[PDB]
Parts: C-alpha cells; structure tokens; sequence
C-alpha cells in the first residue's frame, strides 16, 4: 500500500553547561542505501536562547520547523515578548501530543538557557512526553553516544575521580570526538558536523568534518 | 516500569523508579514518574508516558477551574473520576495509561487507581507496571495500617528497590513522596547503586 | 474489448469490437462501445461497463448544456477534458479506458486518450483495452502520415480484427464511423466482412 | 492517488554558472508497456523556474494545472513581484506534505530549478513531503546510476559552465538509457538562465553496443 | 434558525425584555422562605384555590434532589422547564463528580442559565 | 527477537602482549531475571577463551559440542589449539546448522601458545569469521558497546590500562541496556599470567 | 473473572456477587461490590469490559432517580429492566457499544419480586433464578437440582452457599469473599459476607 | 558492498570495498572480500558473507583436488560451473552473489554469478548494494583492451563511486590483477576514507574501575 | 496453572508445588503431585505441557534407574541435571519438542546440597532459590528479601509459608494445598502439606 | 525477453533480444538467449536465467551421449523432447518457455514451441517471451508460407525490433540466427543496423 513515514537518518546531541548550551547534530540526509544530500544541518535557531535539533522523517521535520516558528510569532504578538526555553519545550511537547493518532515521526531535542542565564536541555519523544536533562543523543547513532557522555560527563562507574563541572572547551571536544566514532560505526552518521553553541553573547555555529563515506 | 502506592495511619506512600526504555536500549534513568498535579494531588506514570503526562496536566487544569469556580479543593474521587471519564471517551484508540491518583480529602487519604482501559477503583494498596508483581510481593509482606512513617518509608523503598533487581524494565532510582493532611512532601530520591549497598552490606 | 481512432485530415475514424464478457462468458456478443457524446463527438469505452456508461452520460450532459450555453459546436478537447475530470478525480472508483475522438470548426480532426489514471494526451491514433496489447507493433508498423479517410476505415479495420483474433475478451463484429464536418458515418464489418490472416498449416 | 498507473521514470538536474539544467525523457510508461512516448515531463513555471515530474503522469498534469493558474493569478496583479524559485519549491513542498497526511498522496518526485538574482537553485521534493536543496539532482533509477558521476564530477570541479554541464547530462541519461528498463531514448533538456527558459525539443543518446561481440572472449 | 436579538439595550442603558419579565415575577403568587438552624421553611401563598383543582398538579414547590428543594414566582411553564433542567444538571453532578450537590452550585447553575437566556439570539 | 529473549553481552579487546575478554553475568527469561551468575566465557586451553551471548541453551550447548572436539583434536595432535584454527572450527561447527542456526555470536580472545601475538575475532550466527587489531563485541547492546570501545581503545596498551579500559566499556556499554549486566566479569591475559575479576557493578 | 447470582423467592429477591477485582495475574481488590442502587428497591448486578461496567450502570443509575426526581413516583424493576435493555439495545450497532452482561433484582408493591437476567446483547429474561460468568456453568445445575418456588429466603442463603463452595472447590479462580444482599418490601437488606478463611 | 571486475589487454581486474555491516552498524572497517579461488583464478563476494565463504573455499578445494590430478592450470569455465551448478542446486537459499576472473590457456575471462546459479560472461561486471554506482563508472569510461594501470583507475573509481554513494559500502579499496604471467593482490589499493584524530584523550587510569573479585592464575 | 519452588540450604533442598490439575475452568484433581523421585537423593519437579511434562519426566527417570542398575552408583545431581538438560535440548530443533519447565533438587555425598532451573528451550542454571509459573512473579521478591544462605530448615519452611500465603492473597488461581518435600544427607522426606482450609 | 523461430524450406532463422533485467534495473544489456544445443540444434530462452541455463546445459549433456550412442546427427524433435521432459516434470519449479529449433537430415527445419506448462508443439513460427504479446498481431499479418531464408530474417528483425520498441523488459541489441545443412550463421544487428519505424509526430 502507502506508507506516509520513509526514515532519513541523522544524529543529534545536546549538551546542558553552567552558562552555555551545546547543540549538534550531522548534516547526512539519506534515505534506504543512498545520500540525499551531505549538507542538511538538524539544528534550527528559534530565538536567541534556545535552538532545537530535529531528527527523523525529514518531512515532519520540515513541517515542525516551521510550525515551531509561526506560534513563536504569534506568541510574541500576543504576548509583547519572547517564548523562553521551557515555554517552548511545554508548547512542543502539545504540539506533538495533537498528533498522538498520527503521530510526527521526529525526536527532538532543545537546548538553551532559562531565565537565570543556565544550560538547559530538553528532550523529547514523538507523542510530546519530555524531560531536563544535563545531556541528550537523539537519532540513529543515540545508543552509540549516550553510553560515553554517561562515563565522561556523568562519571558513572569512575571510582576516585573529581566531580569538576563541564566547560565550554571540554565539552566542544567532547561532541566532536563522539561523532568522530560515531561516523565510525553508524552508516547513517557522516559528511559533516555542525555544533551550535548558546550563551549570553548569542549563538556560535562551527562546522566540523566527518568522512563521506 | 515499577510504581506503587498505599494508604495507612498517617496518609498515603507514594514510590516510583525512574527508568524509561525503548525497547532494550534504555532512553532515561531519571524519569519522574510521580507526577504532581497540585500541591495536594499526586499521580503516577505507567504505560505511555505522555499519555500519562497529558492526560493528568489537563486533569491538573480542570482542578485548578474547579477549585476557582467553586472556591474549594476537588475531592480524590472527583479528580480520578474527571481523569477516568475524559479517558473513557479514546477507549480502543490505543491510549496506554495505568496511573494512581494519591491525595487526602474530606473523607481523608484518597487513593485511585486509575486504567486507560477504564478502570477506576478505590483501595488501601497498589502496585503498576511491569516490576508490580515484584513489589506487590514484599509491600504485602511488610504492609499494616498501623505502620510507623519510618517504617512506611522503609517498605515503599524496598519494595521498589526488590522491583528494580528482578525486572529488566525497572531500575534507576527510588523516588519516594508522602501525602499528609496538609498537602505531599518529597521524602527521598535514592539511587539504586546507592540502596544496594545500604541493604546488602 | 479493443478500441482505436485514428486521426486523418478531414476527421476521424473510430472502431471497437463487439464483446463483453462476465468472466469467461460473453454477456454480449453485440455490444455497442462507440457511445456519441455529441453531434460529432464519440468516445470508444473500455473497462467497466457500469462506469463508462455512467461517465458517458455524465459528461453528454454536461456538454450539451455547455454547448447551448455558449451556442456553437463544442470543442472535442472539451468533452476530452470532461472525462479526464471525471476520469481523474475518482481514479480510485472508476475502472475506465476513454478514447474521445471527433470534428471540431477550429482544431479539425482530433482524437485524445483517457487511460486509466486520469491523464490526457492527443494522439495521431490512439488504442485501448486488452486486446490492444496485441496489436502495438503492427499500427507501429502499418502507421502512415497523411492516410486517406478509407485508409484510415481500412486500418482500423484490420488492427481490430488481428485484435480480436488474438484477445478472448475480445471478438464478436466491428463497429466502425467516421466522423468529419460532412457528419457521421457508421458501419458495421461482420463475418466475411472482417478481415481474414492466411494461418500457418504446415 | 494509491495506485499509479502512467509513470515517467528519471528525472536529472545540475547547477552551473549562471544557470541550471534539467533533463528527462519523454515516456509514460504502463507497468512495463512503454505506451506514451511523446509526452513531456517538464514545464515551465513562469520566466526564473522550470519543473521535472517523475512518477503518476496524471497527478503531474494536475500539479500543472494549479501551479499554471497560480503563476497567470499572480501576473494579473502586475504589482512588480513574482515566485521565486525557492517560494514554488516551498509551495509544492507544502502542497505534497498535505496531500501525504491526508493519506492521499501525489505520486510525483519533482526537481525545481531556477535563475534568480544572480544565483542558481535546485530542489528536491518528494511526494512524503521531503524536500532539499542540492547543486545536483536525481530522481528514481538516476538517484543510482546519475548521482555518483554528478557528485564525482562536482566534488572536483564545483562551477560548470553551461556546456559541461549538458555534456554531462547527456552522458548521464546515456547510462541511464543503458540501465533503466523504463526509460526511453528520447529526452528533453531545460535551461533557465537569466535570458529565461528554454526547452530543447526532442534528444537522442547516441549509444555503443561493441560489447555486444565479447561474448566468446 | 431564528437568529434576532430580543433582549438589548435601551437609550438609557436598561434592559427592557428583563424589566418586564421580573414584572411577570411580581405578577406572581407570593413565595417566602426563611432558614433556620437544623430546619429550613418555604411557603408559597395563592395557590388559585379553585377548590375544583387539584393541589397536587399546581404545587409552586419542587424538590430538585434529595439534598435541594425550591420554590418559585412566574411563569410556572418556565419553572417547569428551569426546574427540570436543574434536576438533569443535579444528576450529571452526581455522574461527572461522586459527591452529590451543594446548594449554591445548583443556584449558579439556574441563574446562569437566565442570563444566558438574557443574552442569547431567538 | 530471538537473540534478545535471554539477552547478554560479550566483548574482546586487544593489547600488547596481552588480550582481555569480558561479559555480563546476568541469566534472564525476557523482562524476569532467574541468576546472576551465568557463565558466558569458557577456557578452550591456556591463553584461549570464547565467549558466548545470545540465547543461552545454544550458548551452553555450543561451548559443550566445541568442547568435544577441542578435546578430541587436542587428542589426535599432540598440541593445543591455535586461535585461527579455533576461529574456523568454531565456523565449521555453524556452519553445519546454516539453515536451522545456533543462536549465538561468538568472540574468540587468546594468545598464539606457540608465541604470544594476541589475537580477537567475532562470528555470525552461521560461522562467518572476522578478526581485528582492537576489539569486537556482541550481544544486545553492541551499539552501545561499539561507542565505548571506539572512544577508549587505544592501540598498544598495557595489561592495566586494557582492563581500565575494557571494564569501563563493558560497564557504560551494559547500563544502557535493560537485558545485560547483573554484574561484569573480565579475563585479562597474558603470557605468564591470568587475572580474572568481577566488576562493580548495577544490579538493576 | 466476575461472578453474579440472584435466586428469587415468593416475596424476596436473594442476590450476591464475587468481590474481587482483577487484573492480569493479580488481586488488585478484594472489596469490590458489584452492585448498584437504583432505587429503594432495584439492585443492579453489572458485571463486563472494564469502564463500561461502571458507566452504563451509572448512567442508567442516575437516569432512574431522575426519574423519581421528575415525577415522584419510581420506576417498577420491569420498566427499569426494559428501560436498561432499551439502551443497551440501540449502543448495540452504534460506535459505542457495551459490553456488559447484568442481572436485575427489584420488589414491586404490586407484581412483587422480580428477578431479569441480560445478555451483553441485550437481550432481557426474566428468571426465577439466574448467575453470569464463569462460574454459572458450575453453580446453576445446583440451583436447578435443590430450587423451588416456594423456597424460604433462609434456605435460600443455604443454597446459595452450596453454590459458592462449589465454587471454591472446582472453579480456578480464587473468589474469597462475596457481596451478599436481599430485596424485600422493606427494601434493600445487606446481609453479612459469605467468606471462607483461605489467608 | 560494492564489488566489480573488468577485463583488459593483459587480463583481469577486480575490485573491491573493505566495509562489512550488520544491519546499519559498522562491523569491519577492513573486510576481505577478494578470495583466493586458485592460482590464476580470483573471486570477489557479496550477499551473504558467510555462504560466499564457504561456497567460494569448497569450489577452491575441488579445484585443487582437479589441477593436483590434471597437473595443469584450471580454467574459469570450470569455477563457473561448479559454483553455479553448486548454488543452482540450492536455489538461491545461499546467499552467495560473486565476481569471478582469472586467466587460462585460452585468456582472461570475467564471470558475474547470482545465487539462483545464473551466470554472465561479460567485460565489466558489478554486484551489491553499491553496484549501480560502480556501473555508471564503467558505462561511462569503459574502452576496450585498455591498458594495466587504466584498468586499475577505472576499477578502483567505480569502488569509489560506491563507496561514496552507497551506505553498505565504505573504507578502503582492494585491487586484484591477473595477467599471463603477473599477480598483484594489492590489499588496500587506496584509503580515500580515515577516522578523524582524537580531540581528547579519554584513558582511565589504574584504580578508576571498582573491583570487587580478584583472582590471579599463573601459566607456563 | 503450574507452581514450583525450590530453595536451599547449607545441607537441605526444600521444594514445594501446587497440586492442582486443572482443564478448561475446573479443577479436575486436587491431590496432584508435581514431584518425580529419580534417585535416593534428586527430586524432579516438572511442569508445562499436557503429556510433555509426564513423558519427559518418567524417560529421564527410568534412564537414571538403568545408570543406577548398569553401573552399581547413582548419578549426581549435577550429572542428573545435565543429562535431562542434553535431552531437552537434543529435541528442541527436532519434530518432537517437549514444552516442560523443571526444577532439579540434589544432595551430593561431596558437592552437597543442588537446585537447578531449567527453561523449556533446555537453558540449565543453578541457583539459592527459584521458581517457575505465574506465581512466581510474586514470590520471587519475597525470596530475595528473605533469604540468608545459612537459612535453617524450619525458617525455609517458614519463608515458603510466607510465598504460598502470597499466593493466596494477590493470585487469581485457586491452589488451595501445596506438596512439599525436602532432601539431605539421610535422602528424601516427605513434610505435611501446607493447606489454607477454604472449603 | 522476445525470442521468435520462422521455420523456411532449408532451415530455420532464431532471433532474440539481449535485455535480462532484475526488477527495473538491467543487469545484463548484451545478453546470448540463443544457445546451441548441438552443431545444428539451437535453442531460444526466456523465462528464469538460472533455470533455462541449468535446462539447456542438462539437455545439451543428455543429447551429445544420446547422438554419441546413436552415431547419428540428433533430431530436432528428440532435443525438444528432452526439453518437455524436463519443463514438464518440474513445471512447478521451473519458469522457462523455451523454443527450441534447428535442422535434421531426416526432417528439415523445424520449430518446436515448450511454453511454461510443459507441452510440446511445432510451429512454422514461434514467438516468446515479456514482449511476444506486443506483435502476435504483426507477425499474423506479416507471415506468409513459402518465405525465403533472408526474408524469414527480415521478418524476425522486424518483428523484434517492434516488441524492443514496445516492451521495457526487452531491448539492448538483436541477435539473429541462421540454420541449415549448410552450417549455422550468426549475426547481431545494433544501434542503425536495427530497423526504424515511422513515429507518430502531429
């Protein structure tokens, strides 16, 4: 028959500091054995605070996107000011509860700062059921970098180590070095990286390179 | 998934894990399955996730109106019956949703378990998700009306902790509130790694 | 069912066998599947009976009343793009294979296919139905720019008849008609009429 | 649209200074019947932006129907503004998006290409609703066999001029030809550059069949 | 449907058609009640004793649950269509919610109920 | 799935002079844990092990049937048994049941007996070989474990640090997924030397 | 899985039903009534799905005093139980269907105790005597062997704890404890529970 | 995986990706998917690994056995017979999809071989995932009789296109020439592909992971 | 549905079973054993399939027999349990699997005292305590939070009063008696049943 | 695939296209369908590759230790024969149709038709394959007994140049064939060299 979802790949990270948000995600769109395209970024910047990495079936992300952005329009009309992170997380996550019989088929993930200037980073499932997290991998390679950020950020089974806070250039080396393996291991994963990173000074993209294969 | 909930003496437990799965991989172990809906209204999540969440936020909202409307705090009953009717109406639409609605009332500690499948029953204990049958086990065995709070605590927390050692879909950490008279308060989060070394050595 | 038309200078020749079958049994053996949808504009009809009769009636309705509303001789892309509305936009309930071909003041002798899916194209000739299949390569092949009218009769003729030879869903007599600005001429060609193939003995 | 019934297989599109070309043969094909072998598979959307259809030849008739009413509504106004190629590409986007999640799709791939102040564009839209921009495109069986050369030739030399460019559309539609039992040899190719669009009527591939005497050895 | 405004304002900003319904109110048999301290009283005069008529059918006092009764002054077809309603709404309380009714909920009910009859087309 | 039905993970990680090989302990019928002692890695001679996840009867019964001709080949040559021989035994013996498989992923860690060049291989259901120069894994967490070990393997590592480093994998690797761990178990080995240790770990 | 009885005397109607509420493997309650109060004296055994249980007996529950409320006078348990049937007939084909099986026990003034037994199809029975569930097909043959029209409502509690210890001793099912009531002219009587001290 | 083989003036080259997958995980990043079939004759496998293995060694061995008792070189028209008779037999159960080249007494010859047990005698061929890439390759800069070293660029550029273009090939390229009188097994050919540096260094250090059991055995 | 459970001592195997046979919605017998004496010293506890579990069992029983009789020695338990688990697993691929879920209990004049668990797909751990059915989902818990590995025979035995009363409060099946053996040194020995008097 | 055997007074003239296709793709665009069975026995093949290659190869064993035992050139009719034993004893397993001709100093020229089922006929001509639909018509208004040797291959380049024209699953180059006591002459027609028909422009 016909089936309304295709899976085009991508993996997306986000990480939560005491003044900076990371977000990151591969620019590979693929669909079954073939490249689409090498230059498709997940990462969209929504306000000055708070950008949101979407990955999944290109077209729901395409859609999200921009729904995303006419209601943080009407907001602001309605409003006279802008939506903060956890006002968009909330709106997200009724968004795509409204769709719970035909659901978006996209893992999202915000990052940014709140009110008092600190990381934030939420994520989400496709029906809109979310969470704060200090860090999140969403996307084909998720199970590859989750494990990883949970020793190297969460210090989870290290015995006698420092529990020091994550900086900026720590933890910038740190996304960089998990897509490295992760292009590695995961077909869906390479071209290119591009990291977007949130403090009080605005949002900073980089572009890294990922083998093309 | 391992929730659970008793009434006794002095108000109503309320014990939850925190691990969330998808399929195998594991998604999250810090899940806050004890949802507050007010500061004196309690629920649970098992089943979906968002479903619960959802379902029991737009609960919060219609208990707020009510308590403007009628300048009194909706009974446990009202809450679980509003919660069970508006999930009625999506019956065989593939809502999953087992929640108990915790909280004390006119009539005194109120506790509902709730169903998407349309149950809503009134009781002095329950256990949902795939670790109750685990924790029903020892939370029976050291249950009485007539426990001490210490001891309350003591049990919820086991019982949760012998839940998350046999079911593969429950683990993380314990969470642990207590609803009294004058509204709940979090008693503990403790992590499992942490609880092993407690009760073994 | 085999339908054709075949586009000349003056108009058109349109011809379609005879038979229309339930399964292996032939309902009619003498069915008329050249339908007029106005004073010289015919459709040949294939695939479902109901739905083609329908669409049929459907689209000389409204054509009639589109002719007496704009008083002159309706367009034979009009009626063309009638069908393909229809056609089109119940692709999913309709089982139709549509050739409208006729005369028209200011395009001339035309004919247009209206295949299964809803699309439209004009053809210098065009065929339809299962037995069709059978006969691609010899209109490929027997096909000539410039034919005379009795040419064109002659063609249709033979295609129609190697047609029905072949396909069992199709047979029984050939319906032919020209149609030109003189108006329409329709004839039958049955038993000897038809065309006959020396078959291989030894 | 559940069911396509005439379809038009690949559809080629590449960037290059000044302009962009695209490519695609003139067959609708009826399951393996090569039925229609005149038709074309592109059009011109007003004067900065040209379409290619693969797929369900009728819901493309339709496509261009709207899309042609919708370019003649907004040159009635004369108001000094008109569709840019990446506002038709956003447009069908939209459109094919609808149509999927109304579980009623439009069985069409497209590649929109476009000339417009002075930059180049191609996108990509899918009949799920999955679009992109690319400096090379390839639909179906050319998605395989077109792409690779595309992108080999585009990852070491990124500016083509015009003639590079038709040179390798031809070639690509050549090993089309070769691969793709549902194409024909027999292929139209649009140009548009500032001076408008144009589109070359019917093209032949010439073909090598030497091959043919390696049997034995 | 009939869509016309029939309550509106006047030039001095009264509502005409609801002045002239609470004249219909003071057309009314007198009805008092008072409240006491275990017990509660309510007693309604002309009962247009007709003494041909029987009481039972024209009694201007309904019970709207068990925890709620009412009197009324008007037009008793309006009363009977206000006070069913009250009744249906006094059950779907008991449905939508396990407690039963409160006094003032049901009063709420009854004159929202008016004002939107003040304020709606038809 | 069939492999995920009791669960289990095995990993084997190349060093110096050395090799190391490690596995969760947990035995599990779906979501239910039985034990928390189920052995996945069994000794094939001196400084030769394999390790076994997938559906535990064809775990047990893989390594005893391997046993069997281990000993038997052991018997009719006067040696032990070298690590590629062992690889294609191993192959040979699934192979056998292409069209109705055992259903285990085998990793093979051990050092030539006759020199002392580690050496780590991983295999299909149906005995397809493939040997590295760092690491291979399998179970029900091998993404996870891919992750780890891309990240913390380094190339000529010493006994220590190979068993810091395989153990963190294993662990990090093991605690996301649902159906592996109870424990870690790891043998690292070297020429002289055997040293087998059982982790810290989750119990949950 | 649930179990309902009714055994109707000369001048009573004797009901009782299983306690438990179940779910999967587990006792989730053990004080469960399955029945409904309808007016002074109906009772309604409903027993089924789990929400359509509870809302269609509420439903008609709340329908029946609204009854009483708009006219005075209740509803006889015949044009109750027709009243039931005819709701539960028209969701029968609708969206919304019920799936619940009910007995329902009432005394008239005039036509006196009266007994009805539905299908979830809504089809309506009257019976001297009737159960639902599982445990029927091991519990009416008892009432078929020892009833009589004349039966005292003493050895109708007799009876009917035969039936029950049938119960206990085939049925898999555990069913500790059983709601037991009785309808008369006084109304509605709650006698004590028929329990056998297994834990 | 991305397979090919072509044949020129002297003989035969046959090409091949490095990359084997599970499902749409990397598992080696070097896979060897050029095998020995006899001294003269090579074959490249895709489809299932496991079955192009032992199909490919079980034809090696009964070649061996031929030419041990003939005393003379085999001939491909032998290996395709025996591989395809073999696979017919089997009818298409293993997984076996193959490029087989070699020269004789009678040439170069370059079969293509499905798993049903169908065969093609052709001057280039391609197989798997990443085959219409490699062929797009060859159906644009394929002449015949070319020479050694543009045979080799042209194989290993059609490995490339579908090592780029397909996400079932990857990594390096192998090359294998087979001429009258010359064998080049070039292992890695080429790596267009190499893992980024690390950034960091995430090494634990002794003591880091708790112990809970120790237990040391001493060797010979 | 079928109960096992096993747990042991320093020097002593307890085992317990229900002894319900049940069909359909009926208990058909009520003083079923579960149990099959192998040796002087091993007990087999089976469960599962309708004529699996008896066939399976009697064929390893009568096999460890003739090793007894050909060879002089029993077989120990851990021999005993490797030979059922070889059988079971020999079958699984074959036309004729056995759908048997079984426990094994020893006592070895050497290793001493032995409890294995057996999976119908024939995966064969040894284990402190286990358990098989439905029932165990609710007892294990208790297990785990009450067992010490010097448990005494008479707190065994009260522990196992502790699961089987468990049994009886959240458990939807009847099983009202339990079967209950225990094995050391001095061979097998027979205890009281442990009953909950319903009816 | 289309394959087609005229049948003249010396011998018999084999045509083929070269077209084997995997779905959509063409994994083979120079395919050899014409495959000898003996020095003068030749067979057409369509169907499976796998299967009519392993048939032909059988077939080609049985009949050369059959003719080496016999000490006598094969009949055509004992090739097709072995064909239809095959074809027939495992139609359910097989998916060839097969034509099998050639000459015979006992017989002449002959054609034998072993469609899917397993039956065995002979035919003055036969056609086969995907594409054999597309010019039964053709072929029927073409034929005429008594053709010449050059003109049997002019019919059956025509013929397969139509189909390849028409069908997707045909195409690539035409393979022809010749057969007669004299020997056995093999030609291939590619590119201009393949006959052109008049297409269809206003």
């Amino acid at each position: 028959r016909f089936s309304p979802y295709v899976f085009n790949g991508g993996t997306i990270l986000a990480i939560a500091g005491e003044d900076f948000a990371i977000v990151a995600s591969d620019t590979r769109l693929s669909e079954g054995f073939s490249i689409h395209t090498r230059d498709s970024p997940k990462c969209y910047k929504l306000t000055d605070k708070t950008v949101i990495g979407c990955s999944g079936f290109h077209g729901d992300c395409l859609t999200l996107t921009k729904i995303i952005e006419a209601r943080l329009k009407m907001y602001k009309h309605s409003n006279n000011k802008a939506m903060t992170t956890g006002a968009i997380a909330a709106m997200l996550s009724t968004i795509l509860y409204s769709r719970r019989f035909f659901p978006y088929y996209v893992y999202n993930i915000i990052g940014g700062l709140d009110e008092e200037g600190k990381g934030a980073v939420y994520s989400f499932d496709p029906v809109g059921s979310y969470q704060r997290d200090s860090f999140k991998a969403g996307g084909s390679a998720s199970a590859m970098l989750q494990p990883l950020l949970d020793n190297q950020v969460g210090f989870k089974n290290m015995q006698n180590v420092e529990h020091v806070p994550l900086s900026l250039d720590r933890a910038m080396r740190l996304v960089k070095d998990v897509f490295i393996s992760a292009a590695e291991r995961d077909v869906y994963t390479g071209d290119a990286l591009r990291i977007c990173i949130v403090t009080k000074e605005g949002i900073r993209e980089e572009t890294v390179s990922l083998r093309k294969d | 998934t391992t929730t659970l909930a008793f009434k006794f003496r002095h108000g109503v437990i309320v014990a939850a894990d925190s691990r969330a799965t998808a399929g195998a991989y594991i998604a999250s172990q810090t899940v806050k399955k004890v949802i507050e809906i007010n500061p004196y209204l309690l629920g649970t999540m098992a089943g979906g996730a968002a479903d619960c969440s959802f379902w029991e936020r737009l609960l919060a909202r219609q208990c707020r109106i009510y308590e403007l409307r009628n300048k009194e705090r909706i009974s446990v009953a009202a809450a679980s019956k509003l919660l069970a009717n508006m999930v009625y109406q999506y019956k065989g639409m593939g809502l999953s949703m087992g929640t108990m609605i915790c909280g004390w009332d006119k009539r005194g500690p109120g506790l509902y378990y709730v169903d998407s499948e349309g149950n809503r029953i009134s009781g002095a204990t329950f256990s949902v998700g795939s670790g109750s049958v685990y924790a029903y086990g020892v939370m029976d065995r050291g249950y009485s009306y007539d426990l001490e709070v210490e001891q309350a605590y003591d049990l919820a927390r086991r019982a949760i902790y012998q839940a998350t050692y046999r079911d593969a879909y429950s683990g993380g950490a314990v969470n642990l509130y207590h609803v009294r008279e004058d509204g709940w308060i979090r008693v503990s989060s403790d992590n499992v790694a942490d609880l092993h070394e407690k009760y073994s050595g | 069912t085999t339908i054709m038309a075949v586009q000349f200078d003056g108009g058109v020749v349109l011809g379609a066998d005879s038979r229309t079958t339930t399964g292996s049994y032939i309902a009619n053996r003498v069915t008329d599947k050249l339908t007029p949808i106005h004073d010289r504009i015919f459709c040949c009809r294939s695939g479902s009976a109901a739905d083609t009769q329908a669409v049929a009636d459907a689209v000389t309705y409204q054509l009639g009343f589109h002719s007496i509303e704009l008083n002159e001789p309706p367009l034979v892309h009009t009626a063309a793009s009638l069908f393909k509305e229809m056609c089109y936009r119940y692709r999913e309930d309709l089982m139709a294979g549509i050739i409208i071909a006729g005369w028209d003041p200011q395009e001339g002798g035309q004919v247009y296919s209206v295949p299964m899916g809803g699309m439209m194209v004009r053809q210098s000739f065009a065929i339809g139905g299962s037995g069709s299949s059978y006969i691609y390569g010899y209109v490929d092949a027997t096909y000539r720019e410039g034919m005379t009218k009795e040419e064109c009769l002659q063609f249709t003729a033979n295609a129609l008849a190697l047609a029905m030879e072949r396909d069992g869903s199709s047979g029984g007599v050939i319906r032919l008609a020209a149609i030109a600005e003189s108006g329409v001429e329709r004839q039958v060609l049955l038993g000897d009429q038809i065309p006959k193939f020396a078959v291989a003995t030894l | 649209t559940q069911n396509p019934m005439v379809t038009g297989t690949s559809v080629l599109g590449v960037k290059f200074e000044g302009g962009v070309v695209i490519a695609a043969d003139m067959l609708g094909s009826y399951g393996s019947l090569a039925r229609f072998r005149n038709i074309s598979r592109i059009m011109r959307v007003n004067n900065s932006t040209m379409l290619g259809a693969s797929g369900d030849y009728a819901d493309f008739q339709y496509l261009k129907q709207v899309l042609g009413q919708m370019v003649i509504d907004e040159e009635l106004l004369g108001d000094g503004h008109s569709y840019s190629p990446r506002a038709i590409h956003s447009w069908l986007t939209r459109a094919m998006y609808s149509r999927r999640s109304k579980m009623n799709p439009l069985w069409n791939t497209m590649v929109i290409g476009g000339y417009a102040d002075g930059e180049s564009f191609l996108g990509y839209v899918d009949m799920l609703g999955v679009a992109y921009e690319a400096p090379s495109l390839a639909t179906g069986y050319g998605a395989y066999l077109a792409q690779p050369l595309l992108r080999e030739v585009l990852e070491k030399q990124p500016v083509l001029s015009q003639t590079e460019a038709r040179d390798l559309v031809e070639r690509c539609m050549r090993v089309l030809y070769y691969r793709d039992a549902r194409s024909y040899n027999r292929f139209q190719i649009a140009t548009v550059t500032e001076k408008g669009v144009e589109i070359e009527g019917p093209l032949s591939t010439e073909t090598n069949w030497d091959i043919a005497h390696m049997i034995s050895g | 449907s009939y869509d016309r405004a029939i309550t509106v304002f006047s030039p001095d900003g009264h509502l005409f058609q609801v002045e002239y319904a609470q004249e219909a109110v003071k057309k009314g048999s007198t009805a008092v009640g008072v409240r006491g301290r275990d017990i509660v009283v309510l007693g309604v005069e002309k009962k247009s004793v007709a003494k041909l008529q029987d009481e039972r059918t024209v009694r201007k006092i309904c019970a709207l649950d068990d925890n709620v009764c009412m009197a009324f002054a008007g037009l008793t077809a309006d009363a009977r269509i206000v006070i069913n309603r009250a009744r249906v709404e006094c059950q779907s309380h008991r449905l939508t919610v396990e407690d039963p009714v409160t006094v003032e909920y049901i009063t709420r009910y009854i004159a929202s109920l008016k004002q939107r009859y003040t304020q709606s087309n038809g | 799935s069939i492999m995920s039905y009791n669960g289990g993970a095995v990993m084997a990680m190349k060093g110096k002079n050395c090799v190391a090989i490690a596995a969760d302990r947990r035995f599990g019928i779906q979501a239910q844990m039985v034990t928390t002692d189920f052995q996945k890695i069994f000794p094939m001679g001196d400084r030769l092990y394999i390790g076994l996840a997938g559906l535990a009867t064809d775990v047990q019964t893989v390594a005893q049937r391997l046993k069997f001709r281990l000993n038997l080949y052991e018997l009719k040559e006067g040696r032990q048994i070298k690590p590629y021989t062992l690889m294609s035994m191993v192959a040979n013996l699934l192979y056998e049941k292409r069209f109705g498989p055992y259903y285990t992923e085998p990793v093979i860690a051990g050092l030539d007996p006759k020199t002392f060049k580690p050496f780590i291989c991983s295999l299909d259901l149906i005995g397809c070989p493939m040997v590295t120069d760092d690491f291979v894994v399998s179970g029900t967490c091998a993404e996870q474990m891919y992750g780890m070990c891309e990240s913390l393997w380094e190339p000529n590592m010493d006994p220590d640090h190979l068993f810091e480093t395989i153990s963190q994998a294993m662990l990090n690797a093991v605690d996301r997924d649902a159906v592996s761990g109870m424990g870690v178990i790891v043998h690292i080995i070297e020429k002289d030397k055997i040293t087998t240790r059982t982790l810290k770990a989750r119990m949950d | 899985m649930e179990y309902l009885i009714g055994i109707q005397g000369p001048d009573y109607v004797l009901v009782a039903s299983d306690r438990v509420a179940a779910s999967n493997i587990v006792q989730m309650k053990d004080d469960h009534d399955k029945m409904f109060k309808m007016s002074e004296k109906i009772l309604l055994l409903c027993v089924g799905e789990a929400g359509d249980t509870v809302q269609f007996a509420e439903y008609i529950q709340k329908n029946v005093q609204l009854y009483k409320m708009r006219n005075g006078y209740e509803l006889s348990p015949t044009a109750a139980a027709n009243f039931t049937r005819r709701n539960l007939a028209d969701c029968l084909r609708s969206r919304t269907p019920y799936h619940v099986n009910l007995l329902l026990a009432g005394y008239d003034e005039h036509e006196g105790p009266a007994l009805y037994y539905m299908d979830y199809l809504a089809a309506l029975a009257k019976a001297p005597f009737a159960a639902h569930g599982y445990g029927a097909f091991l519990t009416l043959s008892i009432l078929d062997r020892y009833y009589t029209p004349t039966i005292s409502r003493e050895r109708a509690v007799e009876l009917l704890r035969k039936c029950l210890e049938e119960l206990q001793k085939r049925f898999i099912l555990n069913l500790p404890t059983f709601s037991v009531r009785i309808i008369d002219k006084n109304g509605i009587h709650d006698l004590d529970n028929i329990s056998f001290p297994k834990q | 995986t991305t397979i090919a083989g072509v044949v020129y003036k002297d003989g035969i080259v046959l090409g091949a990706d490095t990359r084997a997958t599970e499902g749409m995980v990397v598992a080696d990043k070097n896979c060897s998917k050029i095998h020995f079939i006899s001294p003269n004759i090579y074959c490249c496998g895709a489809g299932t690994a496991a079955d192009t293995d032992m199909t490919t060694q079980l034809i090696s061995s009964n070649l061996e056995l031929h030419s041990l008792s003939t005393g003379r070189l085999p001939r491909v028209v032998t290996a395709n017979r025996m591989l395809k008779q073999m696979l017919f037999r089997y009818q298409g159960y293993i997984g076996a999809a193959l490029v087989l080249g070699g020269v004789d007494v009678t040439g170069p010859h370059l079969y293509s071989i499905y798993p049903h047990g169908s065969t093609d005698k052709l001057p280039y061929v391609t197989m798997g995932s990443g085959s219409l890439a490699a062929m797009a390759v060859f159906e644009d800069k394929f002449r015949p009789d070319m020479e050694e070293e543009e045979a080799k660029n042209l194989v290993s550029e059609a490995i490339a296109a579908g090592i780029f273009n397909d996400l079932g090939s990857g990594s390096n390229i192998d090359l294998c020439v087979i001429s009258k009188n010359k064998l080049d097994f070039l292992r890695p050919y080429t790596v267009p592909n190499k893992k980024g540096t690390r950034l960091g260094r995430y090494r634990c250090e002794k003591g880091t992971t708790a112990v809970l059991t120790e237990k040391i055995t001493p060797l010979e």
